[PDB]
């Protein structure tokens, strides 16, 4: 559960910085 | 850049090929993480109608260290030397809950059953239609439709 958690995280964040490159676009 | 559209490539091969083990783990390498997440919601989605997780032999020997039987010998020595520093137990996890939860529901441990089904709902990586799926197969006619549970105001409250 952990590790799914860990990447799940991850993931978010990557969204979360493709988020912000868009946002300066 | 090359390598890792060679990856993509295997895995549409695999998909093919009706290795559905190898096309996953194919696309982990792709460098897309984001689509192999996307292919657990969906398999995910696949265990529900099968009623229980798919059993093909490579299957059998990967998962059995975790699941009574299932051990077949001679399976290629690279799938048997791989799993041996126990990687899968982690990586099957989520999986493995969800199996675990059809298992409790026909056990009559409909308590439990309700609690390992909250646990992958409050995971935030579901957006509006892998939960569609979930609360019309079992939270609404199973448990809800049911009266067996006292609730509070506060616990309705998070509802």
């Amino acid at each position: 559960s952990l590790r799914s958690v860990f990447a799940t995280s991850k993931e978010f964040d990557g969204p979360c910085q493709n988020e912000i490159d868009l946002l300066f676009s | 850049e090359i390598a890792k559209e060679i990856y993509t490539t295997l895995g549409n091969q695999m998909l093919s090929a009706h290795n559905i083990i190898e096309s996953i783990a194919n696309f982990s390498r792709a460098g897309k993480y984001e689509l192999v997440k996307s292919y657990s919601w969906l398999l995910f989605e696949a265990s529900c109608m099968e009623g229980q997780k798919l059993d093909d032999p490579v299957l059998n020997a990967i998962v059995s260290k975790n699941s009574p039987a299932e051990d077949d010998v001679i399976i290629p020595q690279d799938i048997l030397d791989c799993v041996v520093t126990n990687s899968m137990r982690q990586t099957l996890a989520p999986y493995a809950v969800l199996s675990q939860f059809y298992e409790l529901r026909d056990r009559e441990d409909w308590g439990q059953a309700l609690r390992l089904l909250l646990l992958l709902i409050e995971f935030p990586y579901l957006p509006k239609h892998y939960l569609v799926l979930l609360v019309a197969k079992f939270l609404y006619p199973i448990f809800l439709l049911d009266d067996k549970k006292l609730m509070d105001e506060d616990s309705v409250a998070t509802v």
